[PDB]
């Protein structure tokens, strides 16, 4: 079994920085490649004693690219794997998905090709972008499009960054985003959510720093792909593959987005002091102080939930704990559901990587549920992007490119039908 | 890979040029003499996009100086950091316009500017992917407005893909050096609303300004105003030299500030900038770079925006810092003074961060705002223009080289149309 | 003398004209 | 068992001065080879680069061939009137070579035909020595001229008239351009400013990796004779794409999993190939592949069936065993200041197809379009040829162009 | 091993050949005493092809002087790198001719001619394998125009198989010297088409300009010029005295470069050439190498090769240099600028590769380009040509000395049939 996972624009091979140092520094590996069987979804064996991830860092910036180059991992990736262009999409969907796009991805796609061609048991694909940007919104639709067509039944994991309801870098981003999610729509299988507000919430309160960068994002990012992974690499008393979450969560072909969280994101101090078992674990694992979408499920009816359990964790408590969760109001499930929820237990702990700010805990939660609360965001998007359209605000640059006024009414009018659609399921 | 060609031209554009290339190459750790003597591998790695690998070490700048009077070119290779530049890229006349806009525009015009469109030729094919030009000049002089504008737009029409950044000083009544500043501005401005991609204004009394109240210079020769204007270049295009926590390049600049393709004027500020009396009380935190920046009486140009409304604006950020401090503090900006920025269109700040301080400071920015309070010159500019020409004044001197009056008409038509669009929109 | 400016003035032209065709050459070369 | 090497030209000398300093750093194997060669030119300053060099006390005396003046890139004059005062010299010596041999299993020789000398010469000297042997092999690895990168100008006149010998006398010939080496030195060996002597070191690893199965045991061995019977469907198509892998440097080479199944692929991708051409365009008459190191038969058994199973490339409807496989035991050596790694294991794919056909049909017309308007025929006629022998050394190509478009249908 | 017999003729021929012995001597590390006193090995083994061991490491240049004044013998003999020619070596009339082609090719010659080619043959037996003669001459002048051509034709009827150089410069009206130019230019060349292998033009016109542009020289003496000349000359035959990593004799350059028999007239360039304040500010590639190389404004003749096509050109490369980028550049410009090449000619350019630079140079560069605008001149003589024959200026100086109506009428002849030749290739 392998998966292999692939990074598009600054965010997501930032993204993929803190990942596979997160990765080889709880297997044991150093960053040049060889250790002073589990590994084998993730790194390929050369048969001399040097192990290489699966992954394909790309973007159209070569900035970001080259200082991974010559970072501490210059020798654990494979050269050909970490492709750069020569020049920005520069927030631009549509210089993204049709002007550079299409000179790049046909270079990324028969890379991918052999990295699946060396794996056997191929669980799926994972993606990492943010909607925000132009490389990541512009190429990402276009991969996924040409990866739907090239293999289909496989899994595509998509962990998208969306822009934050008030917290924004860029200004066009309203209208990257709806014409992204008009083609993350059909072709993802699974999509994440992971907002920036919610994060930077995260560790101003419970982290209890004032003072994020962008390091410490990723990391707990990379925390929960580990914690989600755990089932896949370890053996646990109750595990889950990534064609789980495929049944077991959408009840919907078109809806397939998800709320994220995890716990206990505590920091070195109130670990000492404090306790960790199963049922407060569960319980802050619901609590919208610790989600990574800034959404409110309170305001939504769930559909179903998922609970990753890592540690020492036996399965008798995870059972009352639920039990628990459901017997109180203050959170409900949809009347066609009795049952909501899909739970799992590993045995293995979660790691720590020095330098990080992640405390070492005894045992941990990944929470990953679908709800209702996700039809908010979207229409809040749809406020925003309206807003502007009408004037034809911006609009110059992207038709410019080669585009027109159609694409706008019609990617418009579809995730309008969407909102629609989220609202006739939680009647 | 991505490359800037540089283009000085006019006295304004030479002393300007001057001092810029000091500070850029003092940034990449290359002495007076052109050879690399600086200590850290980061300084190496982007050298492509300002300059050539000579032999031994030499370095050499990737801008083209082009006047008419030689004054400026021996004022050049005098002083320091004067014999790095190639003697090929001197392009250069010899009989002079002076603040003539039709003798800069139409008869030296004709016989120089093909011999700096080869030079600009040569140093665009001898670099592999162009991100743009660069060309500074002012708006008052002849030899920098008509034959710089007419360079703009030859080289427009020949690569019209590619951006370009203009930074133009325009006349001011309080600061008046010329007589015929608005026949010139006028014109020299109708050119740059169809050919440039992106303007940057600047004037001569906001940096006098500067230099009295922030910086409580003395004696402000020229070398201080050329050294706060070469700040803001260095400042603008660092992203492209220097990896940073989030890029933000010339082209994703452009697309996040200009919302239709005529509005495309903007005021520019730098922090920090203070006096060695009070440098030394300061602190260096997110806030104290913003709310030093946002101040109305530290921008370079002598446009007030709460006299206008805010379109859109942008801060480029240098050194290391916490990118949620810098996204709170454009939005307390943006939240507390609403009315001050446009309504349809939320969040109007586009914001990046560099991880490379320039040098002597600890942490830096710069400030870029599209406003429409620029229509203030427009409408200052145009009344003195109609104040000479519903009289005919100096208009010989035009007339006889080549124009008509239908060039003025129009020139103003589309000045005056220009500053009735900035207020619709307003 | 007239006809030295004619001359002068023909022939950049027509070299004006030449390179624009080899331009056009290029193009249709890295087109197939 | 032993074989002999001549080498003629500026090229051809050069790929041999490569080519032996790979054979003594890799040396009862020796015998083969120790040496049994002969450089032959009309210039002399190639030559006695050679005879100061570090190879002075390596090579006798006599060996080393060189005349008084060059051909100066032509045909006519290093094939009648300067060929005819040297080229008897070097075969008189070339017997008494085979002489002291007793198992002569062939000669291979090294020209380009471009140049005169390469190739006026060349030819030459292979219609003496078909008339002398006939039955001995003769295995000609010739460097044609590439379609767009190019060094001189009445290449293609003298390429025609080399090849109308090139046909009947040589028995197995590979074909090698430049700009295809070009392109594999930019493209896998990220040499982005190549000279000729990094062309001419990854040409001695080809050679070498084809004569290793005399000079070291394997699990299946294959001599020359096996070649002539295994690739040539046809007295007078023997013309052979090559192709080797992994062509890999120093780092990627650790980075990267060499092993059997994807290098069985990567020696089939037109972006590996020695020759600038197109195999899609063509089908496979019969491939023959050298394994050399590690390898079991196993995988190479495994790795030909999925060659066959996919539709991205096709054979000939004639061949359903299309195949001809070799493996031997030892590793290929490097060279202290090459550039290729070291490998457990490499294979060197020589096929044969119809893509060859579209690389005639692509010379016809350059040396068409001269020769209509008379260009440099002077030159040619004056040394002592007439316009009979252009015009049917045309016409003999286009009778190939026919029969390559006859057997692939 | 191959050999190269030097032959000097007239007060153009001497200076130049002078500067050019005074090169070659310096390349082959001999002392003006003709003494060996070089360093590297390289620059023994190939001393052959230009001189002869005399006895105790004499090496004496196997050159032959010829003139008619004695002026030039005693200029030659004055100055170092005088005293190591053989003084039996400098075959010379006594009376002149002085800008009479007449005198020079009828009176006068027919006494010393039979001198120089006793030493002549002397010297060309006395080597083993020649590879054939060179040549410097004028066509303006009398006694180097004239007896150098007759002794070119006699040449040829003894050695009718062995190569031949000529490097003669052509008179042009902008700089005219003598008045009798076209009368002996015109009748120069008729025996030049039928009598030299290959004639490498030249001329003052690009010589003065390009000590001018490029150069940049302040006063451009005779020394300067004929410097030049000479590092063409040393260019052209470098391929036998150095190993290299592809050969190009002489033999091999004449037949990639000459597509008909009558088509031997080259334009010649060197590179690279930059000022002396410049040296530094440049790199040295093979594209700086071929930019400079294709620049028309770069011939050593004053005729623009863009004013027609190139037949064929020829780049003879010197240093360590990948072969790639030799091909890849020489490709480049055959595409892009697809018009100023012939079309039924694919591959126009022919190149080579030598491993050892000229003394004082990391890589150089020699262009022979036979182009088609090389006919403008050919007219611009016969125009002139005609301007006195229509009316028998200076006509008697000439008649009176043995030619008729007929031989000036032939010479028209001959010259307006090669510039109809030239036009038909075009
Ligand atoms: N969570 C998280 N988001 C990031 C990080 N870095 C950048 N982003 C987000 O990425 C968005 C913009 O996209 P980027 O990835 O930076 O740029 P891009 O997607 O490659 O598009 P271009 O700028 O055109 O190249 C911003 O809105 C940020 O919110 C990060 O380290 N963590
Ligand atoms: N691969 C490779 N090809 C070479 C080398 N040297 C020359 N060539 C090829 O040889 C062709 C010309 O023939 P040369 O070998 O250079 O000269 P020649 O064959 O001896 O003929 P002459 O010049 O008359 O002596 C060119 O097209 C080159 O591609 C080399 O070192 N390696
Ligand atoms: N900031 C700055 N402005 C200058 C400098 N020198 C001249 N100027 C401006 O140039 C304007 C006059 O333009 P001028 O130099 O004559 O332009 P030119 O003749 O076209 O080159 C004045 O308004 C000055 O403010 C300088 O060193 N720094
Ligand atoms: N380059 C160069 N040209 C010269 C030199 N001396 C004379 N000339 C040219 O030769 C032409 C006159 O030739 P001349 O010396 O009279 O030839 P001669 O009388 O036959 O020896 C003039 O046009 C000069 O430009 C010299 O030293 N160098
Ligand atoms: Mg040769």
């Amino acid at each position: 079994r392998e998966v292999i996972s692939i990074h598009i624009g600054q965010a997501g091979i930032q993204v993929g920085n803190a990942c596979w140092e997160l990765y080889c520094l709880e297997h044991g590996i150093q960053p040049d490649g060889q250790m002073p069987d589990a590994f084998n979804t993730f790194f390929s064996e050369t048969g001399a004693g040097k192990h290489v991830p699966r992954c394909i860092f790309l973007d159209l910036e070569p900035t970001v690219v080259d200082e991974v180059r010559t970072g501490t991992y210059r020798q654990l990736f494979h050269p050909e794997q970490l492709i750069s262009g020569k020049e920005d999409a520069a927030n631009n969907f549509a210089r993204g998905h049709y002007t550079i796009g299409k000179e790049i991805v046909d270079l990324a796609l028969d890379r991918i090709r052999k990295l699946a061609d060396n794996c056997t048991g191929l669980q799926g694909f994972l993606v990492f972008n943010a909607v925000g940007g132009g490389t990541g919104s512009g190429l990402g639709s276009l991969l996924l499009e040409r990866l739907s067509v090239d293999y289909g039944k496989k899994s595509k994991l998509g962990f998208t960054v969306y822009p934050s309801p008030q917290v924004s870098t860029a200004v066009v981003e309203p209208y990257n985003s709806v014409l992204s999610t008009h083609s993350l729509l059909e072709h993802t299988d699974v999509a994440v959510m992971l907002d920036n507000e919610a994060i930077y919430d995260i560790c101003r309160r419970s982290l209890d720093i004032e003072r994020p960068t962008y390091t410490n994002l990723n990391r707990l990012i990379a925390q929960v792909i580990s914690s989600l992974t755990a089932s896949l690499r370890f053996d646990g008393a109750l595990n889950v593959d990534i064609t789980e979450f495929q049944t077991n969560l959408v009840p919907y072909p078109r809806i397939h987005f998800m709320l994220s969280s995890y716990a206990p994101i505590i920091s070195a101090e109130k670990a000492y002091h404090e306790q960790l078992s199963v049922a407060e674990i569960t319980n802050a694992a619901f609590e919208p102080a610790s989600m990574m979408v800034k959404c409110d499920p309170r305001h939504g009816k769930y559909m179903a939930c998922c609970l990753m359990y890592r540690g020492d964790v036996v399965p008798k408590d995870v059972n009352a704990s639920v039990a628990t969760i459901k017997t109180k109001r203050t959170i409900q499930f949809v009347d066609w559901c009795p049952t909501g929820f899909k739970c799992g237990i590993n045995y293995q702990p979660p790691t720590v990587v020095p330098g990080g700010d992640l405390a070492k805990v005894q045992r941990a939660v990944c929470m990953i549920s679908n709800s209702t609360a996700i039809g908010e965001i979207f229409s809040r998007l749809d406020h925003k992007f309206d807003l502007m359209y009408a004037k034809r605000a911006f609009v110059h640059w992207y038709v410019g490119e080669g585009m027109e006024e159609g694409e706008f009414s019609e990617a418009r009018e579809d995730l309008a039908a969407l909102e629609k659609d989220f609202e006739e399921v939680g009647a | 890979m991505r490359e800037i060609v540089h283009i000085q031209g006019g006295q304004c554009g030479n002393q300007i040029g001057a001092k810029f290339w000091e500070v850029v190459s003092d940034e990449h750790g290359i002495d007076p003499t052109g050879t690399y003597h600086g200590d850290s591998d980061l300084q190496l790695e982007r050298i492509n996009v300002y300059f050539n690998e000579a032999t031994g070490g030499r370095y050499v700048p990737r801008a083209i100086l082009m006047d008419l009077e030689p004054g400026t070119m021996d004022s050049v290779r005098s002083g320091p950091y004067g014999q790095i530049f190639r003697p090929d890229n001197f392009v250069f006349g010899q009989t002079g316009a002076g603040n003539n806009w039709a003798k800069g525009h139409y008869t030296e015009g004709a016989e120089l500017i093909d011999s700096v469109l080869d030079v600009v030729r040569k140093e665009a094919e001898s670099c592999d992917c162009l991100q743009g030009f660069q060309v500074c000049h002012s708006l008052g002089g002849g030899t920098g407005s008509g034959m710089g504008t007419l360079l703009i737009s030859k080289i427009r029409e020949e690569y019209p893909d590619r951006m370009m950044l203009t930074f133009s000083v325009v006349p001011s009544p309080k600061v008046s050096d010329t007589v015929v500043e608005p026949y010139n501005a006028t014109l020299s401005v109708h050119q740059l609303v169809e050919n440039a991609d992106e303007c940057m204004v600047l004037d001569n009394e906001a940096l006098y300004d500067i230099c009295f109240r922030t910086l409580k210079l003395t004696t402000p020769t020229f070398g201080d105003l050329n050294h706060l204007i070469s700040a803001v270049m260095s400042g603008i295009t660092c992203c492209l030299r220097f990896p940073g926590q989030l890029n933000a390049d010339l082209r994703k600049l452009a697309v996040n500030l200009i919302p239709f393709p005529r509005l495309h004027f903007f005021m520019v500020g730098f922090t920090p900038l203070t006096s060695r009396g009070s440098q030394q009380y300061r602190a260096l935190t997110v806030p104290e770079l913003t709310q030093q920046m946002w101040d109305a009486k530290n921008m370079m140009c002598a446009a007030d925006p709460r006299h206008g409304r805010y379109l859109t604006a942008s801060a480029l950020f240098r050194g290391r810092m916490s990118t949620k401090e810098v996204d709170e503090q454009m939005l307390n900006v943006q939240n507390k003074n609403s009315s001050y920025f446009v309504e349809w269109i939320p969040n109007n700040v586009k914001s990046s961060v560099c991880d490379i301080p320039p040098k002597g400071l600890k942490m830096s920015a710069t400030f870029i705002g599209n406003s429409t309070a620029i229509q203030e010159m427009f409408k200052r500019v145009s009344e003195q223009f109609t104040a000479m020409f519903r009289r005919k004044a100096f208009l010989h001197w035009y007339t006889g080289e080549g124009m008509d009056e239908m060039e003025f008409t129009e020139a103003e038509s589309n000045m005056n149309d220009l500053v009735s669009e900035y207020q619709q929109y307003q | 003398e007239a006809q030295q400016n004619d001359i002068k003035a023909l022939r950049r032209e027509l070299e004006l004209k030449k390179a624009k065709l080899n331009e056009l050459h290029e193009d249709v070369r890295r087109k197939e």
